[PDB]
RNA sequence: GGUGAAAUUCUUGGAUUUAUUGAAGACUAACAACUGCGAAAGCAUUCGCCAAGGAUGUUUUCAUUAAUCAGGAACGAAAGUUAGGGGAUCGAAGACGAUCAGAUACCGUCGUAGUCUUAACCAUAAACUAUGCCGAUUAGGGAUCGGACGGCGUUUAUUUUUGA
């Protein structure tokens, strides 16, 4: 889960909500990055490929 | 002809130095060959050191001291007058100036 | 200059109705931690509060830069200043702790000459209570009483056997502390003087001193802390 | 000066020359038996040595390597042979 | 006896596509057709099967890689950063 | 870990080692092996089989920490190599330690 | 209106004085810098916008900040005096001493000078090229 | 705001100024010098890893293995070129404001390529000590950086020997 991760690391096919079964960078060569967490009311900011 | 011996740079054993920008036109020259000049002085000139000293709320008080270092190249440094024209034997002497400690 | 004014208020623009916004405001006195002598440190200004816009919201995240000098009631302490941060506010008071230290411009400035040697080294720390604050230190080459040699520098190797002992002793010192703790040892300079005492072998290094200090991340409010060194 | 008598020097003036520019060349080193504390044996140690000398009693270290001469245990002693 | 002067392997196009695309192709061409070691077994038998795809032709390993080599520098910079990170931060 | 490349190449030209693997495992039956070395990429069941075959022999073991193309290098050979066993130390002190 | 407090006791301001070459700027505050008191620049006394930073211009903008701060109650000020920074000449203006002879002649007291001018460490490029201005 | 003096431009749709917080890219002030290193071009924040180098010290080892080099080869500031990433600041071309008899300029407000990085080309500079490389000899002096050796004291530490 996206919340055991510190900040700086890139993966592939994130969900965007729980269950979902990936959405998110999943081509070629593409990655997402975490930027920063709010423990509290848990929510993670992320960077897409787009920018 | 060579006008001087250390052809005004004193920069001798190395190839290259950073340069620096002029304190007032800001053009690029050489570290080693800027006129630097160090400067102390008082935050409030001297007529006015009794008003802030009579106004304070700290009994006897120092008001503190500035202190900048200038830095000019050759073109800007002898039309402020920082450094002027001196004679063919007279160029070679690097002593400082001796300041006047008597003041007449 | 009056008759500069061409586009004035803009496109299309109107007088105002109401002036004079000071009527509706209000004073605070401000207080100190604990381990400082003198509390009041002086006043503060704010609107009155009303509805939609209370006014403890608006004195929540306020610092202030105090004079150690005034704070310990000496003149020793004249080049280093603090700054408090409020937390809570009482009745007509607000309520600060320990928030940063740093040098004055000019002391800064004079400690620095030509002919010497300047040594600089920085560490982050964390203490018991979890406070993530980092920490600066400087030191100076220092001349010999018979000295001839016009200067006095020191090799780029005994400077970082100097710079590995400066690291040292700050981990050590802040390892096992609190933050109250920690504050009371920074108004006498203990860091400084057991500094200059181990690192007597290498060079003699005058002038150790802590430039500044700033905390990273704070843990839950935890108010009952708060009065504990306050109100006492 | 301009009239020098150059194959007789002093014997002060030759020991401060460099080791290789006096009128022969010759060596400044030499040789010196260590007394080490613990036994009364006696081995021949050289003034520049370049490595750790053991003692063949006890297992005892004798000199530590540096730039120019060895510097010897504080608890020894030596004479020059 | 070298049969080109500069053309090299994409001799193929004869004279067509214009000589600055020729020579873009090329770059790519020849670091695909090549033979790397293999990182388990250590012999000189890797090739690339599918676009994305290497596998050893003697020990039967499989790995996916770049579309035109084994690694890309942007993956291997990534190990390194995550090697880092995670022993220095747990241990 | 530099000192084991001087060692091993004086055992080489001194004493008396076996390369390989089937030989390796020969030597091992016999009980008068003194030390065997494992490379580093060599598979992990052909390892952990190995280290077995020591622990009822009691001899030790030495992971050695490049491939298997550097450990033949390592012996003046011109081919890859795996495994190896001294059979015995020749004037060399591989077994002091 | 103003702060209750014992005729014995005072309380303290903060002046800001921005003075660069070209304008003189006096800024009160309270003890943090949150809320502005009083602010009047050299520009709005003189009219001819080449004596915005003349000396006498600074004269006439700290004295009535004096008169306007007076009955609110403060009574003492911190001085803050800063020049252009950055990039900048980092000498104050002309007007950065005048004014501050003002606020004490009209009577309101003084303590803790300083300079607040704010340097780099190292600097991106600066306007002007390599060849300087060539007048 | 900016200038010798002004204008273009921004502004109660709150400019300029004040305090707190966040993001991005570039750069390493003061200490810094008739001081250090490299074949030259060049190289300045901390710490970890990787291979290399000069001098000094030496009663170790080899024994002429050396000097300089037509053609030939490695590296070679800045600008410029080919593909991606990056694009805060400055700013060729360009657009306006003043000055001037004219002003396609000097001065002021904007601003594209470029300035930075990865993978490949280019091989020129007042690339300067306008002074090719190896070896021997010839005169007085005081400073300074690196290594070794000798010596009277002061300083100082779980302190001696070391270091200043
Ligand atoms: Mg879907
Ligand atoms: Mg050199
Ligand atoms: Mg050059
Ligand atoms: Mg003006
Ligand atoms: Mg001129
Ligand atoms: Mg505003
Ligand atoms: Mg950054
Ligand atoms: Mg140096
Ligand atoms: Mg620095
Ligand atoms: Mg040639
Ligand atoms: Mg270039
Ligand atoms: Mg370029
Ligand atoms: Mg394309
Ligand atoms: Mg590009
Ligand atoms: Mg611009
Ligand atoms: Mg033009
Ligand atoms: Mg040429
Ligand atoms: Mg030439
Ligand atoms: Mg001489
Ligand atoms: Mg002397
Ligand atoms: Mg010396
Ligand atoms: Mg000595
Ligand atoms: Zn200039
Ligand atoms: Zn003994
Ligand atoms: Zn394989």
């Amino acid at each position: 889960p996206l919340s055991s991760v510190p900040e700086g690391t890139v993966v592939s096919n994130v969900e965007e909500k729980p269950g979902d079964r990936g959405a998110l960078g999943r081509t070629s060569g593409n990655y997402v990055t975490v930027v920063g967490h709010n423990p509290d009311e848990g929510k993670t900011r992320i960077k897409l490929p787009s920018g | 002809v060579k006008k001087r011996k250390n052809n005004g740079r004193n920069k001798k054993g190395r190839g290259h130095v950073k340069p620096i920008r002029c304190s007032n036109c800001a053009r690029c020259t050489p570290k080693d060959k800027a006129i630097k000049r160090f400067t102390i002085r008082n935050m409030v000139e001297s007529a006015a050191i009794r008003d802030i000293s009579d106004a304070s709320v700290f009994a006897e008080y120092t008001v503190p001291k500035m202190y900048l270092k200038l830095q000019y190249c050759v073109s800007c440094a002898i039309h402020g007058k920082i450094v002027r024209v001196r004679s063919r034997e007279g160029r070679r002497n690097r002593a400082p100036p001796p300041r006047v400690r008597y003041n007449k | 200059v009056g008759k500069n004014k061409r586009l004035s208020k803009g496109k299309k623009g109107l007088k105002k109705k109401v002036q004079d916004p000071f009527t509706r405001k209000d004073w605070y006195n401000i207080k100190a931690p604990a381990p400082f002598a003198v509390r009041d440190v002086g006043k503060t200004l704010v609107n009155r509060t009303t509805g939609l816009k209370n006014a403890n919201d608006a004195l929540k995240g306020r610092i202030f830069e105090v004079c150690l000098a005034d704070l310990q009631k000496d003149e020793d302490h004249a080049f280093r200043k603090i700054k408090l941060r409020v937390d809570e506010v009482q009745g007509k008071n607000c309520l600060t702790n320990f928030h940063g230290l740093d040098f004055t411009t000019d002391k800064l400035r004079s400690l620095v000459r030509k002919w010497q040697t300047l040594i600089e080294a920085n560490v982050t720390v964390t203490t018991t209570d979890h406070y993530l604050l980092r920490l600066f230190a400087i030191a100076f080459t220092k001349r010999r009483p018979n000295q001839i040699k016009k200067t006095t520098y020191a090799q780029s190797s005994q400077i970082r056997a100097i710079r590995r002992k400066m690291v040292e002793i700050i981990q050590r010192e802040a390892a096992s502390c609190t933050l109250h703790q920690l504050v009371s040892k920074l108004i006498p300079e203990v860091i400084g003087r057991e500094i200059e005492k181990a690192t007597q072998g290498i060079y003699p290094l005058q002038n150790v001193h802590i430039r500044k200090v700033k905390l990273l991340k704070q843990p839950k409010f935890d108010l009952g802390a708060l009065m504990a060194l306050h109100g006492e | 000066v301009l009239a020098v008598d150059l194959l007789n020097p002093s014997p002060a003036s030759e020991a401060r020359k460099h080791k290789l520019k006096t009128l022969v060349p010759a060596p400044r080193s030499f040789f010196m038996d260590v007394k080490c504390p613990g036994c009364f044996t006696i081995t021949t140690v050289f003034s520049h040595a370049q490595t750790v000398v053991i003692c063949q009693g006890c297992t005892n270290v004798l000199c530590q390597p540096t730039g120019g001469k060895a510097r010897l245990t504080e608890g020894c002693s030596f004479r020059r042979k | 006896s070298k049969r080109t002067k500069k053309v090299g392997i994409s001799g193929k196009y004869g004279t067509r596509y214009g000589a600055s695309l020729r020579k873009l192709v090329k770059k790519q061409e020849v670091t695909q057709h090549a033979r790397y070691t293999c990182t388990f077994c250590g012999k000189n038998s890797v090739r690339r099967t599918a676009v994305g795809i290497w596998s050893c032709k003697s020990c039967k390993k499989t790995m996916a890689g770049g579309a035109y080599t084994v690694s890309t520098p942007a993956a291997a910079a990534m190990r390194s950063t995550l090697r880092r990170l995670r022993e220095i931060t747990e241990a | 870990a530099q000192s084991i490349g001087a060692k091993l190449a004086l055992v080489i030209k001194s004493g008396k080692v076996v390369l390989g693997y089937r030989s390796t495992l020969k030597a091992l039956r016999s009980g008068k092996a003194k030390l065997i070395l494992i490379a580093a990429n060599t598979p992990p069941l052909r390892k952990s089989e190995l280290e077995y075959y020591s622990m009822m022999s009691k001899t030790p073991v030495h992971h050695y920490s490049g491939t298997n193309i550097e450990l033949g290098t390592a012996c003046g050979k011109l081919f890859r190599c795996s495994t190896m066993a001294i059979l015995d130390a020749g004037d060399s002190d591989i077994l002091a330690d | 209106l103003g702060p209750q407090v014992r005729e014995g006791e005072l309380v303290f301001g903060v002046a800001r004085i921005f003075a660069s070459f070209n304008d003189t700027f006096v800024h009160v505050t309270d003890l943090s810098g949150r809320e502005t008191i009083c602010r009047v620049t050299g520009g709005m006394k003189v009219k001819a916008d080449r004596d915005e930073s003349s000396p006498y211009a600074a004269m006439l903008a700290a004295q009535d900040v004096a008169a306007r701060c007076k009955e609110l109650g403060i009574t003492a000020l911190h001085i803050k005096i800063r020049a252009t920074g950055g990039n900048g000449t980092k000498t104050p203006g002309p007007g950065a001493q005048s004014a501050l002879r003002a606020l004490a002649r009209s009577g309101m007291k003084i303590g803790r000078i300083e300079d607040v001018t704010p340097t780099p460490s190292d600097s991106t490029r600066r306007k002007g090229g390599r060849r300087g201005r060539r007048l």
